[PDB]
């Protein structure tokens, strides 16, 4: 049903830059918030970034400030992540994640719930900071 | 410095502290009262996101406190509980003798978090923060106050709770509280009576959160406000 | 904004009841999440907000707690749960969380 | 005279101040929230607009005076004004 | 005048008040329990009965005045009386 | 308000704060002293079970403190240590600057328990509680004081310990202390000199407790007291 | 007059006291370490030697007065001097 | 008591508080300022081992604090951290409103140990201890002060650290600090500029401690001092 | 020697009322204080009530206030206990107890010691709150 | 006004030395009592006020303590002491006390 | 090389007095501080006394104040210890000890280091407070 | 001005690594000393000021710490170290110190 897919990985030189494309379909994408979660292949998960539904705020983890830039487009139903000044610890899988909410429109004005957590995960794309 | 206003039988006339006014007749010290007046009669905005742009933090100046005897019935009174994001306290505790402002038509109680960068909280336009017969130039924690000033002269209950994220910056977000899982996001234009109709309609019609999570609401740009405040 | 779990390597046999302690440096007040990461798979939500089991997952998973000390609990261990369990939160939005507990099934 | 220059001027000063049958003795006396005499005064020829402007003109100078001392709780300002008044007329 | 109406009146006011050779410097000065001048005064024509009644008549009014302020440690009452006295005779 | 008594050359005459008295000659502020007088000259009872019916507890009024310069040598001075039955404190600690009453012929020190229901302890007839040159309207904990009043005008050591059960009610019981296992139950009529002969006779004749338990004594209605106090 | 009897007398009183463009409002105001006006005054006919002796003659009597009260932070001395002055000339 | 000095147009004349001076013209209370002066103009010694013989400890007298408005630029200012040899504190903490002395040419900061026998620290010759516009008769802990007196009248940065052993006795030993393993033993005759040349020469020429232990230095009786201070 | 005996037990309906008679002999009964101590047959002891010697004060446990009333009579040398509003947890043995004191009359006025404890216990009477 | 003893079931053989810890929520200052309840019998006083043994009881019972932590001690256990021991107080007169310790003699 | 030797021991009556002689050679004795350390033959070490190099201060342990007196002489290169009012616990070995310092004379004025500890110990002399 | 060591009797075999904990009642800040008292001998300095080994002693002795909790450590135990080890200080000059730890070599 609900599909969330990572794309745009590969290998990159240290100090370089690349962009990921988290495309998604099967739901009202302009009404749900989206995440980015990092997992090194030798370690566990760690959070990277979070954007709201309306592109009002952008929330970044501490070790990724300045270098990494989140953005979204509710036209192509696609999440983006722009990365600069890459380092050797950043070789990992990069997850893009969809959060949970119900949309209570039965009112004079809209609004929604949260219960902050994540349900629909992508497989993750692979990014390698090396020479080969 | 510090002019003493004279209520002449005609009208209010300021007196010089350098020139000698023989028209003054001062035959008691009951004829000297120090009255404190409210800003909201001057026509400032009153809603919280249009007010806490006039508060800032600063470090390295001690507070000062002066008393006053008579005051004005306030239309809006505020009360703060701000914590730093690590969990510590931002505002200093109330000293002894400090009590809340006594007559308040509405009490905006605000709790939440913010990047507290300073030792105290001063008023950016230079007004005081009126308390129980005490004018102060800080904001003490957990004590209901107003905004206003003090003038020297010769004579002859409803609670609204908020949630605040990022209190000290320019990019702040306020939340109206209905139930402890039910919030409404404020705007600049909301008056308190509109918010009172809002929690009446929400809490009566059963649209609060019936699950464990929070529930935040928006207001369309179609619905008016109920309301020079005194018309 | 920190969070520390139970020890990362816990071993048990099939049918056992195990618990995972999760500790938080600040008061969170039921904004937690327990994620099941099978190897070779994306993780999956088990319990959001420390009380509600997500649909699709059997009732052998449960969890509770108050404040900073929460605990996920497996009722009876099944062989399909060789996975590492995480303990995430979302209160003040740096979204930081624990290091993980890998639960080993005792097969020789 | 003092002329108001504010954006708005509320001409109704609803005011509260402080001032039997054993109400004096504090064990039988009222609680703290009820010791306030109320009252109402109307705009008698720009008097309330006059006070609202005069309070703004004395705001900054009082702020300066309070910056210039070390008392944590200043109270003696009216007495200093009275002693200044006496010395300016006779002393 | 003031007429006593109490049940008893003690006509002996044994009183204590406060007021060299380096006793001024506080390192050589006396301890706190010995800085009190004593003295004895007898009933010179109802004066002590007069004070014992006058203290009761000023008890309630002083209690009222202390209820009406916010100073935790009032001290300026005598100065207010002197300034009132000066203004009542000349001001 | 607050009349200033005038010691005329004849006698004491109250002056009006509304009428202007030209007979007053006030040429210093050393001629203004604020004198504090004791209740025990008025003829009130002095013994503790006839006194602590005039003390009560009440909540929600802050204390006030005024100074005074000269006082009277007291015949009885009191001192309190009252705990709630769960173990907490009833009376607030003494602030800085508060010292005991300086001249005391007898010091009644009272400790024990009671249903403390209130925030402070006020005087039911409206008197003050005189301290070291400070008149206060509460009773601070652990500081020797008297009972009395204050008047404004123009000029020209022995320790007796008690034990109290049920301090704040009407059905109270006091105990005289001789030794820490030796008590005597008070009456209403006991004067302090009779109690001094009592611990002399008890402590000398060997009738204290020679076991681990307490020992409480009664007095027959046959034995007089030793003693208008000044005759 | 007052005659100095100290071992040394420094005839240069370098002094510091306390007293625009929005410097009054304390959020924009200076820090605490810079609110001090400085200035220099020279020995104009024994005036600084006079003050250095007068301070020593008023040291002990002020110490006595401070021993004789209970205020933890005395501030009202100048006002008492002014009220004494008014009463000594007219009261 | 407390004479008010009169700056006549000629010179300074003391006025009687008993006689009535009609030559005085006092037409403000801005004409009354309370000025505080420093001892170091009188010609007292200034070095620490010749000063802390004038400080002692005593118990059972409360402090008193009076304000003053104008002061003198100090040449030497002191600051103390004295502990009892078991580890407790000797000097009481600074209350609210107490700040350091504002203009100080040199700040002698002294830490260390001593047989603290008393409750406070008074000035043996009867002077005050000037603070930020507050004259006090104790020495509060950790607040930069001077020594001096106060007179009433009518108008018209460099840090030197020490180590002290045995602070309150007569047989005391002071240590000059260069580096936290490098000390120089003081004498009576050392001026501060000589000590400034001393840490310049020591810290530049590489003669500090290059091991874990302390290193204490003596000065031969051959080397002068660099310096009536004002010449 | 010193005899303390309970009497007046039996069975009673819920919501009913009864009275116990703790008679005693062999000592000066008007000079000693008396107690009441409850023991459920499945549990341990718990205190109920205490009267002084002169009938001046009456001290009650928390779970028995209002419902239960102590009284004494120094005429018939007999302690009494009046009970109202009985409940199902009150089915127990009811002990009446004599406390310890020596009577130091060798003075101008009487008085005694305490060392608060109990020595002479009765066997206990049985009270049942049921229908049978 | 609360009091909590040692664990209620203690087992020992004949000849053993056993102790019973008694803890009080408030300061009592030697107003305690140790009662011996044999089954089928009324209880009996052993030690009042934490120091004095009552007459009629042999010297193998003793007890002591200071403040809130007192302890009854049997010197050598006898077979005639199969009973439950209580720890009562009388300071502030609600007379509340511990729950009891049943001392079991080891006979198979 | 550096020799530190105790002498002057023996046996003494209770309440008597004796004097020890700690002679030393092989170093600049007038520039180093000296100690006294006590060890009972059934126990461990405990400090007694310490004098500086210039005889300016004298530092005594708590249990030896008043009774025991340290002194030194930089003429005969010899430490002394005068003892009075001897007691039965004082039967012990008495060590005299030399401390560590380097002498940095390369300056305008002298001075030295410490690093407070002890290196060169004597064998200890025996003192007995008894009758035989 | 007090100092308390590890337990006084520690036993080990040849080749072992042992540690001796030394605790001080006040802050000393690296003014400590470890003395080796062989029986029948005067004691000898091992480490002054908790860091520096004295010359003549082999490198198997070491020690460190910060503040009041210091620890001497033998790298590998040798049979020539049957001795009692002391822990002295010199900060505030009453020179008081620990009671001692006798290190026993395991030979039957
Ligand atoms: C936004 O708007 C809603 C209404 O739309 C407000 O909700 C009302 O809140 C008030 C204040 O709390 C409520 O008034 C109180 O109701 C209590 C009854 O509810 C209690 O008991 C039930 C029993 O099952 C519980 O389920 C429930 O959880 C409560 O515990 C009364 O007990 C209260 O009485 C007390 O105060 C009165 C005041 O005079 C005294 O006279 C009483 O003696 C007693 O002390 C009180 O009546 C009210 O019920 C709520 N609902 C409605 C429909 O009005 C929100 O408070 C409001 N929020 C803001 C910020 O404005
Ligand atoms: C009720 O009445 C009895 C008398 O009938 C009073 O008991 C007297 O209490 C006073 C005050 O404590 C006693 O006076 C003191 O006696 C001490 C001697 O006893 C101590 O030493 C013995 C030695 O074995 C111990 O057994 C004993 O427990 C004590 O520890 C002195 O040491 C005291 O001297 C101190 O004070 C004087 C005061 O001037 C100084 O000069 C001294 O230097 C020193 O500081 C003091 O003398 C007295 O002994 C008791 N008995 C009698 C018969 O008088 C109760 O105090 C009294 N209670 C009340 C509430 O009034
Ligand atoms: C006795 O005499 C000696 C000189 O003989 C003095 O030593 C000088 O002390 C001052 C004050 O600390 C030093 O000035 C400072 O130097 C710092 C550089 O050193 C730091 O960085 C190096 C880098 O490796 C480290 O190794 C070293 O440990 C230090 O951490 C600067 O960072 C300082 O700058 C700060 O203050 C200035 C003041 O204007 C600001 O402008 C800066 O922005 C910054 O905030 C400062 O410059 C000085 O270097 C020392 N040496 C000399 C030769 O002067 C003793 O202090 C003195 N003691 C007494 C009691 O008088
Ligand atoms: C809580 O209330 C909301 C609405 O107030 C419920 O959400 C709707 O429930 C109806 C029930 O049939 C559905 O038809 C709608 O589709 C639901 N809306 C959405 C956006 O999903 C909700 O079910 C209630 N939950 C509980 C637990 O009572
Ligand atoms: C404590 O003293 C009391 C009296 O002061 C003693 O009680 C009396 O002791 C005598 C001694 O023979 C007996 O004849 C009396 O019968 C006792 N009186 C009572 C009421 O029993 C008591 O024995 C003393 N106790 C101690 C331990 O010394
Ligand atoms: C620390 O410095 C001192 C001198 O500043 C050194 O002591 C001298 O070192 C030289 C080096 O050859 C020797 O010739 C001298 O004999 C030493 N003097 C003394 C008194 O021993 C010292 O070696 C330095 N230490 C370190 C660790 O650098
Ligand atoms: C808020 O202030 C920061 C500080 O530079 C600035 O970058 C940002 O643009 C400001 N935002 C608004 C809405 O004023
Ligand atoms: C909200 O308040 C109710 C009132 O009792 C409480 O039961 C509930 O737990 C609260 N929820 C939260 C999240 O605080
Ligand atoms: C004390 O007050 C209570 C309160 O009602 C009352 O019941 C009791 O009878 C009173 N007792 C006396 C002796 O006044
Ligand atoms: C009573 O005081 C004495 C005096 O030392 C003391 O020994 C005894 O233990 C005390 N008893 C009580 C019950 O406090
Ligand atoms: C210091 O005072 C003590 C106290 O008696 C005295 O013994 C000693 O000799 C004094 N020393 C000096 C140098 O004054
Ligand atoms: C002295 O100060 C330096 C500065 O960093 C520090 O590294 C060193 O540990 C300090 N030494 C002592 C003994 O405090």
């Amino acid at each position: 049903q609900v599909q969330v897919e990572e794309s745009g990985g590969g290998v990159v030189q240290p100090g370089g830059s690349l962009r990921l494309s988290c495309a998604a379909s099967g739901f009202m994408f302009s009404n749900y918030g989206m995440h980015w979660v990092r997992q090194a292949p030798g370690k566990g998960l760690e959070w990277m970034a979070f954007i709201r539904y309306d592109d009002s705020k952008k929330f970044y983890a501490d070790s990724v400030k300045g270098r990494f830039t989140i953005s979204r487009d509710n036209s192509k139903n696609t999440l983006y992540l722009q990365m600069n000044s890459l380092r050797a610890e950043d070789t990992a899988l990069y997850y893009c994640a969809k959060e949970l909410l119900q949309v209570y429109t039965s009112a004079w004005g809209e609004g929604h719930s949260y219960y902050y957590a994540l349900d629909v995960w992508g497989l993750g794309t692979a990014v390698t900071v090396s020479s080969a | 410095s510090i002019p003493l206003g004279v209520i002449h039988n005609s009208t209010l006339q300021v007196s010089d502290v350098d020139k000698l006014v023989c028209r003054d007749k001062l035959s008691s010290t009951n004829q000297l009262r120090s009255v404190g007046l409210n800003l909201e009669g001057n026509g400032v905005a009153t809603d919280v996101p249009s007010v806490t742009k006039r508060w800032g933090f600063r470090s390295g100046v001690p507070p000062k406190v002066v008393n006053y005897e008579a005051g004005e019935w306030a239309e809006n009174c505020y009360n703060l509980e701000i914590k730093k994001p690590d969990g510590s306290e931002c505002l200093p505790a109330a000293p002894d003798g400090i009590r809340g402002f006594p007559r308040c038509r509405y009490v905006h109680k605000v709790s939440g978090t913010g990047p507290c960068a300073g030792d105290f909280a001063f008023h950016k336009e230079g007004a005081f923060f009126l308390y129980d017969r005490l004018a102060s130039t800080v904001i003490y924690r957990g004590t209901t106050f107003a905004e206003g000033v003090v003038a020297f002269l010769i004579l002859p209950s409803t609670t609204i709770r908020y949630q605040a994220t990022g209190f000290g910056t320019n990019e702040t977000e306020y939340l109206f509280e209905v139930d402890n899982l039910t919030y409404v996001q404020l705007e600049s234009r909301f008056t308190p009576q509109f918010l009172l109709q809002l929690n009446e309609t929400i809490y009566a019609s059963g649209k609060r959160s019936n699950t464990t999570g929070k529930l935040i609401w928006k207001v369309n740009p179609e619905i008016d406000t109920t309301i020079a405040f005194w018309e | 904004i920190q969070m520390t779990q139970s020890p990362s390597s816990v071993s048990a046999s099939v049918g056992d009841r195990v618990t995972i302690t999760c500790r938080a440096s600040q008061d969170i007040s039921n904004w937690l999440a327990w994620y099941q990461q099978k190897p070779g798979k994306a993780p999956e939500l088990l319990i959001y907000t420390a009380s509600i089991l997500q649909s699709g997952v059997s009732s052998r998973f449960s969890g509770s707690g108050s404040g900073t000390d929460f605990t996920l609990t497996i009722s009876s261990l099944q062989p399909e749960d060789s996975a590492t369990y995480y303990c995430q939160q979302g209160k003040s939005f740096p979204y930081t969380f624990g290091q993980g507990t890998k639960l080993e099934i005792k097969r020789t | 005279v003092i002329v108001n220059a504010q954006p708005k001027c509320n001409p109704n000063l609803h005011y509260w101040t402080t001032q039997i049958g054993l109400a004096w003795i504090p064990y039988f006396g009222p609680a703290a929230e009820g010791i306030y005499t109320e009252g109402l005064m109307h705009n008698q020829d720009g008097l309330i607009c006059g006070l609202r402007q005069l309070a703004n003109e004395t705001t900054q100078a009082l702020q300066l005076f309070l910056r210039a001392t070390t008392e944590l709780r200043t109270f003696s300002i009216l007495n200093r004004k009275a002693i200044d008044f006496l010395l300016q007329r006779w002393g």
